[PDB]
């Protein structure tokens, strides 16, 4: 069974978005008004699931083939790849990385999405993989389109892909959104701007990666993820 | 001072989180293996329990698109991190609220007692992380049990909550659902009876 | 019939791309090696077709509807709109504007395109319209995807739409390509870079135009076109 | 000095120009009205002629994806700018080379004489703009006729070409195709026999 | 009757003052705490009253003569004039412009103002007019004085004139305050500072306009007003 | 991206708004023509109604200096923009709360049905803009009628309000006042029962 | 975009490249082991062949100081990277043009067929890199064989050369030299009959 044998650097909750960010309207009623209660790390917080033995299908990481209904999906073929490290720069191997997104037209395959842009019969919108022994992951997909939404009267999400990363403990688990280099919608989005610090926003912008592209086939974007630094305990209980 | 690499910042999981993490809920086909809400096969040692709950916003309205992850010790107070659908028990699971009723459920066993880092026993608890549209960074909480009053009273984590009245927000209510032992754990994100949320 | 009653400001052929731009490989054998022969403007050069009475179909300017084979095309719904003016800032009314492009995945509906990205059964790729009495045009389309091509070993066109504009004479007629604000492929493209002056390249980049978007429906880009200045003759033959 | 707004810079029409400007050639359905290569209905006044030609690159190889626009006076030497598919004659047309043979064709009448701005008569000519993959800004040229030797000799535009040998590159060759009067006008973009291109 | 044939550019509610601006104390209890609900524009929002046939008195625009009780009001004689345009720069003709203000001493002619500075028997404090066919309006008045108020323990409004402008629809209607070039009270005022962006504040500062003054008679200030941009509908319901 | 001229920013109308827009209310003489709270002369077609209401702040206290502008269709569901005091009906009006009781009144006819831009019928409504001391930018709302419950249930604007409980805040209550049909529409700017406000 | 470390830039190998890479040719003593122009010992399986050629500049003059590196599959179509002078066959070799006649020679076996990355068979070829004074970055080409005409016609690499006439520049001409099969492969760096050069 799991053991308590490490501590995780405390989060900077002014680097992360705060809970109450009123331009993102749904955050108003879904943000706590009392302060979070700080607690010390115990084995409850410093352990977490390892997914080495979850069974992945052959195409779980490949959205061009994992919703095949007779052809290829329409849209910009891309590889999304990167490395998961902690804040000390250590790789995070064999960790679970999940991702989901709308199709090329900004339409999500979800019963609750009523946007008028059509579904693509060969695009599902979900991928998953484990990072390799050196902390690297890779997906193949279609670049998602921007999505309008009922926040302000003319609000549009930039193209984005959701990411979920487990890391070594429940203390490191994160969901975030990847955006794409140069997208003029990024500075305008009240969900991007839930993050107060512009340098933190830059950390979510995937860079065009020509070196990883397949000529005559697919482009590539690079998105590196940094999870909380993990260190050994020292001088504890003495 | 010493500055490390900054952590990748959180963003909301959004209303369509189910596409990625709750495939059936989205209206989509599932894959061969999914991480879901049954932590215990019928043969798992311990007291088998149903957990259920609803999530409310600051206006007292249901949060129907909530997504929850849970982490708990097995009945012997041990965390089982080798996730495998072949196991009799997994310490990790996922669930989501139904869009019509706003109710989530989990099928598990009551966790055994685990000590904190100073060696002081904590009351039986399930660690919960809550994600949703409108939640920019997930909220951490714990579910404790109303039939563990003596242990709850002595829990070094509960005791870090300054006001005793707030501690009550983390105590799930024992009931019976279809003749099976159950506990209800409602979460109020904001306002009257606001659930305690943790930072660690 | 047409009359000679105006002169057109001489082109700056260091502003336009030069003929020989060897990084764009096909230009090497398809560029003249002799100098152009300058000639004075006559009625042959200073007149041109007026297309007021060309018959346009209902959807000629609307690529979401002009290749309808049972559904909408997949991809980012956009309006592309702007004004055609001359170099004196005068509007160019009732002028022919034609445009064509690949689909959302960078695939062209042309027998000679064998890029492996699929065709979209509801996307054709061509539009045309006339500018109105104040010089404005608009199209509705899908944002085209980048396209790989056999120039260098890993070359990719930025997303682009071809434009053809007639203007008042054969001397003003132009073909160009529109690119999209922020596209990280733009600085890398040997066809963009056929234009030596980076300020000239900026004139081809369409800007995101939120003011012209239809909420919950389609985004919009703005692309203004400047044709050669037209002036009256003065002091000629005296 | 005085600086006006800069002109929008040209770019190549590319290999798929036919999608926008030569729909049938691309392999695609046509619209109700298309601007194409028949400038004259059978009842147009003047001498009806077929024009045809091939386009060569600097290595003497066919440019098979060339696109051409033409502008010419009617048989009376008047430019007809009101384009209408109902007209007996239009001064404007478009054509493209076939992908297999590399040959373009045009169906028109021989243009009448037009005066330049100084009132000096120009020899009968068709104005041509050439677009293609590899051509960054279109090339302007003129097609004159070999059976107008006396007029060609006196043309104030031909006379601006410093070398007489280069003037010959603009003279189309009269022939017969299926008993109909035709002229061949080949273009050599580069190298030996390079066609004169104009700036104006 | 009125028709729905226009759309109005969405408001930037970070350019406008937010509802909750606590230094302006009365805003604390009079600001909503729930998000505004966005709705699409319909005929209800894109139409509004036209006051071309409201009957104006001869002195409605002239506060030096419109409250005449035996003499002229005391204070700095000024013309206040400018142009009403929309965000596209289009003039807004035949639109209703209303203004009101305190007298030279900062006393308002309102039963609820108990400030100790005296009323002026020949000053009322209200003007109205329509813009002309080119979007221009003009008033003649006295420059108002600063006004103390029970906000903080020593708070004083800068000299200011209230304006209300109808525009072409209820979506364009606006109330604002005009301030005067150089007034040292402007940067200190919590009502001014309800506007977060300093560039937005500058848009409310009327400039001394010597070109419009009447020598030996009255000075002039210029205040141009920009209403939401109005465009035709396009590609709707298709 | 394309940036237009910025809109002139809003400011509060202030406590003395009446000097400019409600002259009688300020204590002052009126002009020959004033824009005020009688939208309909006795001869206007439709059902003649009284509207009245009070405005509350976040502490439940009357906002006694509120100023309201209203815009509504005539009984045929047509908006009448040509404002004239000679008209039997005007679509536009103004009112203000009394300083003693805090109550505003309007005299009008019940509006007819209007479609949204997509052709779907909206339930009968009066568009309201609220101005006052402490309000930096006016608040937009709609007054609907409790005798239109079936229409209200299908209104595509009311249906954009995510929680049904909040839609109730926009429904005016029918009563009788001096034997004439009246509706009360109270506005709560902040807190419990907060009135829905719109952006468009 | 992502930027890696930049590659060290190329420079000309210069006229005295032989000092480093062709020691005998410079006029100097050789070391015990040298990498040179005999890829095959008599015992190597396959068809033993002589290759020879001359290199011409843009004026038609011999490039007498050219240095060539070659890389080819063995007779089975397998690349042998473990370079060893004890081997019966090495896939790699070096040669240089004589300063008097301008001719290089290589002694090897005819390579077997190799598939491209898509599984399509390439015609038999030797990969060549050419270095010399005046060549700033080496030029890549391929030597194919005129006794493989049917295979050459289907080669997916030769098929990337747009003009069939340019493909002919890569086909070596079979002859007999002192009773042994030989092929001549002349390279024209520039001008008429310019050899195709590759980038990859
Ligand atoms: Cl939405
Ligand atoms: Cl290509
Ligand atoms: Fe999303
Ligand atoms: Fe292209
Ligand atoms: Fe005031
Ligand atoms: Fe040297």
């Amino acid at each position: 069974p799991a053991q308590d044998n490490s501590r995780f650097v405390i989060r900077d909750r002014n680097w992360h978005p705060k809970a109450l960010t009123p331009d993102y309207k749904t955050s108003i009623a879904r943000s706590p008004r009392q302060a979070l209660v700080s607690i010390p790390q115990s084995i409850s917080e410093t352990t977490g699931p390892n997914f080495s033995h979850l069974g992945f299908g052959a195409h779980d990481h490949d959205l061009l083939l994992n919703f095949n209904n007779g052809g290829l999906p329409i849209g910009e073929r891309i590889i999304v790849a990167g490395r998961v490290v902690d804040q000390y720069g250590k790789p995070v191997p064999n960790t679970l990385v999940e991702m989901w997104q709308a199709n090329a037209g900004g339409r999500y395959r979800h019963k609750n999405d009523r946007y008028l842009a059509p579904l693509d019969p060969n695009f599902g919108g979900v991928g998953r993989c484990l990072t390799d022994s050196d902390g690297y992951y890779s997906f193949r997909t279609i670049k998602p389109g921007p999505h309008p939404w009922r926040n302000g009267p003319n609000d549009w999400r930039p193209a984005h892909i959701y990411f979920g990363i487990s890391g070594p403990s429940i203390a490191t688990k994160l969901i975030t959104q990847l955006y794409f280099e140069g997208d003029p919608l990024i500075p305008m989005c009240p969900i991007v701007k839930s993050i107060a610090n512009p340098e933190a926003v830059q950390q979510l912008i995937a860079k065009l990666d020509m070196n990883n592209a397949n000529p005559m086939d697919c482009l590539a974007y690079r998105f590196d993820i940094v999870l909380r630094g993990q260190r050994k305990t020292h001088f504890e209980n003495c | 001072p010493i500055e490390l690499l900054p952590e990748t910042p959180s963003q909301t999981a959004g209303p369509y989180v189910h596409i990625g993490l709750a495939l059936e809920a989205a209206g989509n086909p599932t894959r061969d293996q999914e991480i879901w809400n049954r932590l215990a096969k019928p043969d798992a040692p311990g007291e088998h329990i149903l957990l259920l709950g609803q999530v409310y916003d600051g206006n007292g309205h249901l949060v129907r698109d909530s997504f929850l992850e849970v982490w708990q010790a097995d009945a012997n107070g041990e965390y089982q991190d080798a996730y495998n659908l072949e196991n009799a028990f997994n310490s990790f699971g996922r669930t989501a609220t139904t869009f019509d009723a706003g109710e989530w459920t989990l099928h598990t066993v009551k966790p055994g007692v685990v000590n904190n880092a100073a060696g002081v026993p904590m009351a039986p608890h399930i660690n919960i992380s809550l994600f949703a549209r409108g939640i920019n960074i997930h909220l951490h909480t714990r579910l404790y049990f109303d039939d563990e009053a003596q242990a709850n009273a002595k829990c070094p984590v509960l005791n870090l909550i300054e006001q005793p009245q707030r501690r009550e927000t983390l105590i799930a209510k024992r009931c019976e659902v279809d003749g099976k032992t159950a506990y209800r754990f409602d979460i109020r994100i904001q306002g009257e009876g606001e659930t305690v949320f943790f930072d660690f």
